[PDB]
């Protein structure tokens, strides 16, 4: 027993490249699309829920989830790994950051810690890297809004919007087309669901999408009253109704 | 073929053997000879000493593992050294504990668990020692065969290293004759060195060339050297 | 067992030289240019952003000019992930300095431990070196304005003017052709640019593609300041320069 | 607290005080000191109540996980389990523990568990500060194989009687009875067995 | 410290005092001993202060962190599994006496565990130095059924009895309502029955009363 | 025998109309000698400032350590922290250490730069956060500085005010105990402005 | 690609695990044993080839016992084989400790299971080159069982492995199909050394010795025991008569 | 650099071909099973074969009892099957203690799911060849199959089959509910859904099955159990005197 397997399975080649990285990257690019982008209120992330099964209920399982009430995260790649990045995230959240000031992370940290976990996928022994991206919203009171980027390797950038996965591509350049600095959160969840429509071959509808914004505080959704400064998670999933009556006005 | 399935012992070949065991079996037969043979009172040990040059000296065979048990060896002298000492402890945890003196069969069952150890976990290697292990317990006398690929077996007599097969045939055939050597060390030491010279070519058996090792009923396992095996050469 | 897929990343080709550290600066060669020109009065650091696009957020962006403390700053060549890795316990062990001696950490101190470590996966451990070098741009009452350069060997030295990552072979040429002691921060800061703008690989030198810092004693103080330049920043000076 | 277990004819029956003091301060009036282990096999707890507690939850959490792998376990190994656990932590545990259990092949069986940690088989066993109050009583009213009736009256009066000496117990009698029939619980208010 | 717990028809409540101390000294006038595990399971804390505090934000945490898992409401029994296994790991040294409850899934509940590890279920209790005073309310009052006005009166007298009577407890009255189908609602400072009388004098003292030796601004800009 | 009680000291902090005030004794001595008249025990990071009054040694470490930590937080926040975080970093700081403590009572005051809402907190040992709107009082004569708050203070007074009142707190605290005293420092802050002014007080 | 064989945990592109096979082979190899699983408890038997007249007679035991009512027999490399019984040993000590009733056959059954299924996991460890039959009689009967070196096992009436495992198979089955009702300890004893007799036949090159333990209900108070003596003497005569 | 085929790390296209030849040995038992959904049970059909005559047919099987709620059916060689069914009552059990409610059949199978995952990243760790499909009446959910992969991949289901002829019986199932547009089966007794499960699955693999060539298993609230010969013998019949 016992890994045996304490070297690096990441290492470098004579032309400068990483391999597994580099495959990595290749797995992200196969990977059903996903997109985000950043309005002058709101983010809105999106990707297609490609159900493996006509047999298969795609509603037990999310490809949009919450980080902290105020970060939500969506990929493209390899669910699996996406799967246990988010638990690692939450978790990383409370023990390096809510467990000591006593508040949630600001999105570039909580993104950051999620880049060191991919890094060291990178380089410690025995293991391959991480066969995802992830596009990480979020909104804090001293940064506002935000939409960042992470790739395998480790690396991460803000976008004012972007698109990964399958036709990213095609999906860039339109979306480099339609975004303006003063766009209106249900600007962008319109932009978002045009955008998608093309990267999606069969069904289109609030069954087949999943889509999310970090838009204002929904008190509604706190759960309990009497704590004034406590204003309501801003992370909000929309619901299969709420997207189709959005696909009407399309 | 065996190339790409002898680069360690946690390997099968397709034919479900381990090489690297197997590998460990030859440095036996690259070995002096040495062989053992017992009857109901007695159990002895002859060993064939070889040496380096002639300015050197004749490698000890032969090692007393307690008051009642003793081993001769063909092979890596650094690992029969390793595995003696390993039995002398064992020998000596039955006494403290128990006041017991270990059981012939039982050493022959501990050496054989711990040759096997090394035989399945990677970065360990076979033991390149074979051992002919004779000891008088409860139950009588005892003679033991251990191989590196850790079978042990009990035997009337046998015979390890190179031309073994000499000595082996002439046990096989002797068998009925010494078997019945009760009462008297000196026949059955002679039975000894007649067996293992048997298996000589080079040379024949000198004093200082030739050792032999003697336990029994009322004999404590003792070892004889150079002069003192004058009397069967 | 494992032997067989092990890389041996540390251990010494025929000809002496280390594989992985020669594969790594290989890899570092393909990465945005970073130049370091230090003047009498001052210290430069100047980057390329590699890879940009209109969607790109700049204002929030940081690819290459950290800083690790108050008196001294980055700028990297090379894989950001592990960068980040190594300017984090740079970050920390200035700290342990300050809070053990109640001094600012020496510049050179600091670059000495963070070569220290690259060094180690250098000799030990089965793992890949760092995808980085580092160009160190501080000041400290011992030395004054220092610039250094550390790569994944594990090795560093001091320079007047030095670049690293691509093209660097044509901007230490066009650096040494130029570059004057008697220099002052500004023209540090024009030479920076321009060396840049010939051997970059892209059209032209834009605001969007760069970044600038700058360590400088401002003399209406008597304290020497960091100042990393935000986009509209880059964006005057690159008119100033003449390269508009 | 005064606790008790007595097999009988049809398996066996379980009874305690629900009392819980800290001090003189009785802490909890209505406590229940008859804990669940498997289906038919329950424990009497006296002792600390974070000791006693705790030690459940733990043979609780191994019992499931002994049925899981090896199915239904015996009484006397959930007794088994409780001793090891207050044996190996003897000096750290104030618990004295009685394990009865019905089994079809066995009927009633009762284990107890002492503060030293060793264990002990038989007919019916009581235990709790309540409990040396009653030996005489319970040793001169006890009989082997008695009804479901004969066998609720003797913990009823038992119990009744040690509640009414020892101010360590006290509140309603719990009872649990464990047959082939199933589990049946059983409580009784201080305004029946005060007056028996 | 006086925190009571009662269960009326169709959920729970509980309430507390808000005074802190350190020996006779009131540390704090109206501190806070209502903790909120997860929106809907509340604790109230006795004992040593920032020990109930702390345990309160541990097991919240990791039932975020364990409901986001599952995605599952959180459950009252989870809360009162993870407390008393951490608090009987401490063999007692964390000095955290809790009454913690809340509705869920499951229905409306309310326990109570002691610093040592025990815990206990029940329709009402009562915790700290109060205890006493806000028990004897309670045994003279609580009947089944009760409605959500007639718990909240019960638990805000109850609390009054530790207030008055008790020397540990004082201040204000603190309520949290649990209801079945509701959200949980957090009454802070629900009863104000000390507001201190006006005092007699203003002792603003004239300037250049205080004696100076030297004088300076500071720098804070970096 | 008592660690609290070595070294001696006191600090208290009171919040006026748009600031906060922070003062402390210049004591530090060994039982009844008295060793320095210059132990100052207020520090500050950015605009938030720190009061810490205990065993000595345990204030000095303190304060190396949220320096440190408050520098690494500017440097990957990129900005400086806030009195609400800068208290919640305290108190777990100190509960980290719960089964073995710094024997200190440290007093968080300053004004919130985003919101320009005043602030003051006070800990025990352990982390138990006391956020009052008033006065948090710390030290060996914290008795009197209560007695002296509790009755001299009131609502909203202006920073010429505020000193007065903070300053005879502390004053007539002090002179009631005999290991606090030997001269004093008070800091009144603004949101633009900090005034750091010495007292003049008995020396015995 | 191929040398989908040369690792321990590979699985090759159809899906198998080439070191346990070969590891079969080594079983195949070695000497025929069998159990059979009679009304109140279960007979075990092996051969014991005479690879000279210089081995002890009676002497070199290969059956084993777990415990007090466990046996157990192997094919293929004997030392794997006892390092098996150390280890089902000690599963059934720590069983029996913990709850005290000695371990159910069926327990100690995947105890073993899942120790073997272990070395199959990593490319660090050797599969178990040994099939064992193994069995006793617990709360509810008689058991017999068989680990393959891959970990797989299953419930028997009769079981055999080895050089003779297919005379064996056919005769074992034999008895099934002309016992519907059932055997006695008495008669599988019997039984049990013609199948042995019969299964040397593949190896009738050299001499051998028999060996039959037994657990019965009724023979042996559920406790494993050696065939020895006259019982033992008469099941040999059985055999010699029907094997001519 | 063709070791990217021995190990759990990246081939040039981004695949990991040691999940993928782990699938391939799932399919090595030659077995297929089905899941269907009732109105308030869920019901497990996988076939059984014992071939050997010196077998004990009562000892082979790959249906599984984790916990008092929780069945799960193995697709895959058996000491896969009893390794991971061993680990997912470990798992049962301390949830069980340190949350003090049953972990929930989707819990459990992420859980699963997730340590598949390890294996997928980890290179010591081998995948295991076996399909994991668990179900339950979740005190919250209802009905639940989820299963689970090599891949480290899974998912909840409105019924699912597993096996070498999976996509027969697969899509056998897809037309029913095509058919009747809901999601279970609407049927209140679980013997009536056994007999369903049992019936589609002899019209998509075409074949009869006996009292010994099937193994089921049934999930109500607050139990789950397997069927004996007979308790199927019987279910058998039921369906036989409707044909
Ligand atoms: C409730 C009041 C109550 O229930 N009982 C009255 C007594 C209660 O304990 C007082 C408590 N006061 C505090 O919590 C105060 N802080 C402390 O007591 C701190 C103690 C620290 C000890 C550290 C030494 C550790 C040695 C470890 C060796 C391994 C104030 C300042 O908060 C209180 O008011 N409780 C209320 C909630």
């Amino acid at each position: 027993m016992t890994d045996r397997y304490s070297f690096s399975l990441t290492t470098f080649s004579p032309s400068g490249k990483l391999g597994q990285i580099d495959y990595a990257l290749t797995a992200v690019k196969q990977g059903v699309t996903s997109l985000g982008i950043k309005a002058t209120n709101g983010v809105v992330i999106a990707t297609e829920k490609k159900s493996s099964s006509p047999l298969a209920m795609s509603e037990t399982l999310s490809k949009v989830s919450l980080l902290t009430p105020d970060i939500g995260a969506v990929y493209s790649g390899m669910g699996p790994d996406y799967r246990v990045l988010v638990d690692k995230s939450r978790k990383v959240a409370h023990t390096s950051y809510k467990r000591i000031y006593g508040e949630y992370p600001p999105t570039k940290l909580l993104v950051s810690e999620v880049a060191k976990i991919m890094q060291e996928a990178t380089q410690s022994g025995g293991v391959r890297p991480f066969g995802v991206s992830l596009l990480i919203a979020g909104h804090d009171e001293f940064n506002g809004f935000s939409l960042y980027q992470v790739d395998p390797s480790g690396s991460y950038f803000p976008w004012k919007a972007t698109a990964i996965g399958k036709g990213s591509v095609a999906a860039k350049t339109f979306l480099e087309k339609r975004w303006n600095d003063e766009l209106e959160l249900e600007d962008a969840i319109h932009i978002a669901l045009l955008t998608l429509k093309e990267s999606v071959e069969g069904e289109f509808n609030g069954d087949t999408i999943e889509l999310a914004i970090i838009g204002d505080e929904n008190p509604d959704l706190l759960g309990y009253t009497g704590i004034p400064t406590d204003k309501g998670p801003r992370f909000r999933k929309l619901t299969s109704q709420e997207i189709n009556d959005r696909l009407e006005a399309l | 073929f065996r190339n790409n399935y002898d680069g360690d012992t946690v390997t099968f070949s397709p034919t479900g053997r381990l090489f690297q065991v197997e590998y460990a079996l030859e440095a036996i037969k690259q070995g002096s000879v040495t062989v053992g043979l017992r009857s109901n009172t007695h159990a002895v040990l002859v060993a064939l000493k070889r040496n380096a040059d002639e300015l050197s000296s004749y490698q000890k065979k032969i090692i007393k593992c307690d008051e009642h048990m003793g081993l001769s060896l063909a092979g890596l002298a650094p690992d029969a050294r390793v595995l003696s000492n390993y039995l002398r402890q064992q020998c000596n945890y039955s006494s403290l504990v128990f006041n017991r003196k270990l059981a012939v069969e039982r050493a022959g069952h501990l050496l054989c668990d711990k040759a096997q150890k090394n035989t399945q976990s990677y970065g360990g290697r076979p033991y390149g020692v074979g051992l002919l292990i004779i000891g008088y317990d409860k139950s009588g006398a005892h003679l033991l065969e251990f191989q590196p690929s850790g079978n042990v077996t009990e035997l009337y007599g046998t015979a390890i290293g190179a031309r073994s097969q000499g000595a082996k045939t002439y046990l096989e055939r002797t068998l009925d004759t010494f078997i019945k050597i009760d009462g008297n060390p000196d026949e059955l030491i002679k039975a000894g060195v007649e067996a293992i010279s048997q298996s000589l070519r080079d040379e024949s058996l000198t004093v200082d060339n030739l050792s032999i090792a003697i336990v029994g009923k009322d004999t404590p396992f003792t070892i004889y050297d150079g002069e003192a095996v004058a009397k069967y050469i | 067992g494992s032997r067989r897929y092990d890389s041996r990343t540390t251990i010494f080709s025929p000809e002496g030289r280390l594989y992985q550290v020669e594969y790594a600066l290989e890899s570092i060669s393909h990465a945005g240019t970073a130049i370091g020109i230090m003047a009498s009065d001052g210290i430069v650091l100047a980057a390329e952003r590699k890879v940009t696009s209109t969607l790109l957020e700049q204002d929030t962006s940081t690819e290459k000019l950290y800083k690790l403390n108050d008196k001294i700053a980055v700028a990297v060549a090379g894989l950001t992930a592990d960068a980040e890795i190594l300017i984090n316990t740079a970050r920390i062990h200035a700290q342990n300095y300050l809070k053990t001696y109640n001094e600012d950490i020496p510049v050179e101190i600091l670059v000495r431990r963070l070569s220290d470590i690259k060094q180690g996966y250098t000799q030990h451990g089965g793992l890949r070196p760092f995808g980085v070098s580092f160009i160190y741009a501080g000041y400290d009452d011992r030395y004054g304005y220092q610039l250094y350069t550390s790569n994944p060997s594990g090795n560093y030295t001091g320079w007047k003017a030095i670049s690293v990552g691509a093209n660097t072979s044509a901007a230490q040429t066009l650096l040494q052709m130029d570059y004057k002691d008697d220099m002052k921060v500004d023209d540090a800061i024009e030479l920076a640019l321009k060396t840049l703008s010939k051997t970059t690989d892209s059209s032209a030198l834009t605001y969007d593609r760069l970044e600038f810092a700058t360590i400088r004693k401002g003399a209406n103080d008597g304290e020497v300041y960091q100042k990393i330049f935000k986009p509209q920043e880059i964006k005057d000076i690159l008119v100033k320069t003449g390269i508009t | 607290t005064s606790i008790m277990a007595v097999t009988f004819k049809d398996g066996v029956i379980l009874g305690a005080d629900s009392r819980t003091t800290t001090g003189a301060y009785i802490a909890n009036r209505v406590t229940d000191k008859l804990t669940r282990v498997h289906d038919k096999i329950w424990c009497c707890r006296s002792g600390s109540a974070a000791d006693t507690q705790a030690i459940a939850d733990i043979v609780q959490y191994h019992l499931e996980l002994y049925t899981s792998q090896y199915g239904t376990p015996s009484t006397e190994t959930a007794a088994s389990v409780f001793k090891e656990l207050c044996y190996e932590n003897k000096d750290n545990l104030t618990a004295g523990i009685i394990v009865a259990g019905y089994d079809d092949k066995n009927k009633g069986e009762v284990y107890t568990i002492p503060l030293g940690g060793s264990v002990h088989k038989l007919p019916y066993a009581i235990a709790g500060s309540g409990s040396t109050f009653i030996y005489g009583y319970c040793d001169k009213n006890f009989r082997e194989n008695m009804s479901k009736e004969e066998t609720v009256d003797f913990i009823k009066h038992s119990l009744s009687q040690a509640i009414k000496w020892d101010g360590s117990s006290g509140g309603v009698i719990r009872m649990v009875v464990l047959t082939a029939a199933g589990v049946e619980r059983l409580i009784f208010y201080p305004d029946e067995y005060e007056q028996l | 410290t006086t925190i009571v717990g009662v269960k009326f028809n169709n959920g729970v409540v509980i309430a507390a005092d808000t005074r802190s101390t350190q020996g006779p000294i009131v540390a704090d006038k109206n501190c806070a001993k209502l903790h909120r595990i997860s929106p809907k399971i509340w604790c109230a804390g006795a004992g040593t202060a920032a020990d109930t505090e702390a345990v309160t934000q541990l097991i919240g945490s990791n039932i975020e962190l364990h409901s986001l898992y599952t995605s599952r409401e959180p459950r009252v029994v989870s809360a009162l599994q993870m407390l008393k296994q951490h608090l009987f790991k401490y063999q007692g040294h964390i000095g955290a006496y809790l009454i913690v409850a809340g509705v869920d899934p499951t229905g409306s509940h309310l326990f109570s565990i002691h610093a040592h590890g025990s815990t206990d279920v029940g329709y009402y209790l009562s915790l700290g130095s109060g205890s006493l005073a806000a028990m004897a309310v309670l045994e003279s009052h609580w009947k089944q059924d009760l409605t959500k006005e007639e718990a909240i009166k019960l638990a805000s007298d109850a609390i009054q009895a530790g207030i008055w009577n008790d020397l540990g407890s004082g201040s204000n009255v603190d309520v949290c309502v649990m209801e079945i189908g509701k959200d949980a609602e957090y009454l802070r400072n629900y009863l104000t029955p000390n507001v201190r009388e006006e005092k007699q004098k203003s002792y603003k003292f004239p300037r250049g009363t205080t004696a100076v030796l030297k004088e300076s601004i500071v720098n804070i800009c970096d | 025998s008592d660690p609290s009680s070595i070294n001696g000291g006191i600090v208290v902090a009171m919040t006026g109309k748009d600031c906060v005030a922070i003062a402390c004794d210049l004591r530090l001595g060994s039982q009844s000698l008295g060793v320095s008249n210059k132990f100052e025990k207020i520090f500050h990071y950015g605009h938030v400032f720190l009061g810490i009054t205990g065993l000595a040694t345990d204030v000095t470490t303190l304060n190396e350590m949220f320096r440190y930590k408050t520098n690494l937080y500017k440097l990957k926040e990129e900005r400086a922290i806030e009195p609400e975080t800068f208290t919640q970093l305290v108190s777990s700081s100190l509960y980290e250490r719960r089964f073995g403590p710094y024997f200190v009572g440290p007093v968080v005051a300053g004004i919130n730069s985003k919101s320009g809402k005043p602030f003051i907190a006070g800990f025990d040992l352990i982390g138990c956060i006391d956020e009052a709107k008033d006065f948090i009082v710390s030290g060996t004569a914290s008795d009197q500085l209560f007695g002296m708050c509790e009755s001299l203070y009131e609502p909203n007074l202006e920073p010429e005010d505020l000193f007065e009142t903070i300053s005879q707190a502390l004053l007539n605290a002090a002179d009631r105990d005999a290991l606090s005293g030997w001269g004093a420092v008070v800091y009144i802050i603004k949101k633009d402005e900090v005034v750091k002014r010495y007292l003049k007080m008995r020396q015995d | 690609g191929t040398g989908y064989d040369l690792s321990n945990s590979v699985f090759s592109p159809d899906g198998r695990n080439f070191q346990v096979e070969y590891a079969v082979k080594a079983v195949e190899n070695g000497t025929t044993s069998i159990g059979i699983k009679c009304n109140d408890g279960v007979v075990f038997a092996v051969e014991k080839l005479i690879t000279s007249k210089l081995l002890v007679p009676q002497k070199n035991v290969k059956i084993q016992v777990v415990d007090r009512h466990i046996g157990c027999v192997y094919s293929g490399l004997i030392p794997d084989g006892r390092h098996l019984v150390n280890r089902g040993r000690e599963e059934a000590a720590s069983f029996k400790k913990l709850y005290k009733t000695p371990i159910p056959i069926p327990a100690f059954a995947d105890r073993l299971g899942q120790y073997v299924q272990a070395h199959t996991l990593y490319n660090s460890v050797r599969p178990f080159g040994v099939s064992t039959i193994f069995g006793g009689v617990d709360k509810n009967g008689a058991h017999l069982y068989m680990l393959e070196p891959s970990g797989s096992y299953w419930g028997y009436k009769g079981a055999a492995t080895g050089k003779g495992r297919q005379s064996a198979k056919a005769e074992l089955e034999k008895l099934v199909d002309h016992h519907p009702e059932g055997l006695s300890a008495r008669e599988a004893v019997k039984q049990a050394a013609k199948i042995i007799y019969l299964a040397h036949e593949d190896n009738k090159e050299k001499d051998f010795e028999l060996e039959i333990s037994w657990c019965s209900l009724s023979e042996t108070n559920g406790l494993h025991k050696f065939v020895k003596g006259d019982l033992l003497q008469e099941a040999i005569d059985f055999a010699q008569k029907e094997i001519n | 650099a063709g070791y990217d085929r021995h190990i759990t790390i990246f081939s040039p296209e981004g695949r990991l071909y040691q999940v993928e030849y782990a699938f391939k040995a799932t399919n090595q038992t030659n077995i297929n099973s089905l899941a269907v959904r009732g109105k308030d049970c869920t019901v497990v059909i996988s076939q059984k074969k014992v071939p050997d005559k010196l077998l004990d047919p009562t000892t082979v099987s790959y249906i599984f009892c984790i916990s008092r709620t929780i069945g799960m059916v193995v697709n895959g060689p058996i000491p896969d099957a009893r390794n991971a069914a061993l680990r997912a009552k470990a798992e049962a059990a301390e949830f069980r203690y340190k949350y003090g409610y049953d972990m929930p059949c989707d819990v459990l199978a992420k859980r699963m799911a997730n340590l598949s995952q390890i294996y997928t990243q980890r290179a010591y760790m081998r995948p295991l060849g076996v399909i994991l499909t668990f179900v339950s009446v979740d005190e919250e959910l209802g009905p639940s199959i989820y299963k689970t992969d090599p891949a480290g991949y899974y998912v909840g289901y409105k019924a699912t089959a597993t096996g070498p002829k999976q996509q027969e019986i697969t899509t056998n199932l897809e037309n029913h509910f095509k058919k009747s547009k809901i999601d279970h089966i609407n049927e209140e007794s679980w013997e009536k859904v056994v007999e369903f499960a049992i019936t589609h699955m002899i019209d998509a693999l075409g074949t009869e099955f006996s009292k010994n060539d099937l193994e089921v298993g049934v999930a109500t609230k607050d139990k789950f159990f397997t069927l004996s010969a007979e308790n199927i013998e019987e279910r058998l019949v039921a369906i036989a005197e409707q044909d």
